[PDB]
C-alpha cells in the first residue's frame, strides 16, 4: 500500500525537528551558563581593582 | 556584592587611618621629648656662631 509509505514520512521529519530543537534548548542553556559565569568573573576583577586602589589612597593620606 | 564590599572597605579605610594617627602623635612626642633634654646644647651651638 501507498499508505504504509506515507506514515514513515512524518515519522522522520518529526524526529529531526525535535532533535534540532533540543540542540537549540541545549546550546542556549550552555551559552547562558557561560554568560552568567563571566558576568561574576568580571565582578571578581572589579572588586580587586577598587580595593587595591583604595588601600593605597588611605595609606598615602596617613 | 559590591554593596557589601564598599562598606567593608570603608570601615578598613577608617581603621588604617585611626592607627596612623596614634603612631604619628606618639612619634611627634618622641621628637619633642628627644629635643628638650638636648635643648641647652642647641642654644649653645647657635649663640656661639652669632656673637663673632
Amino acid at each position: 500500500k501507498l499508505e504504509a509509505i506515507l506514515s514513515q514520512e512524518v515519522e522522520a521529519e518529526i524526529q529531526a525537528l525535535l532533535q534540532e530543537a533540543e540542540a537549540k534548548a541545549e546550546a542556549v542553556k550552555r551559552e547562558a551558563e557561560e554568560k552568567a559565569k563571566a558576568l561574576l568573573q568580571a565582578r571578581e576583577r572589579a572588586l580587586e581593582a577598587q580595593y587595591r586602589a583604595a588601600l593605597r589612597r588611605a595609606e598615602s593620606a596617613g | 556584592l559590591e554593596a557589601q564590599y564598599r562598606e567593608r572597605e570603608r570601615a578598613e579605610t577608617e581603621a588604617l587611618l585611626a592607627r596612623y594617627r596614634e603612631r604619628a602623635e606618639a612619634e611627634a612626642k618622641a621628637v619633642r621629648e628627644k629635643a628638650m633634654a638636648r635643648l641647652d646644647e642647641a642654644v649653645a651651638l647657635v649663640l656661639k656662631e652669632v656673637l663673632p
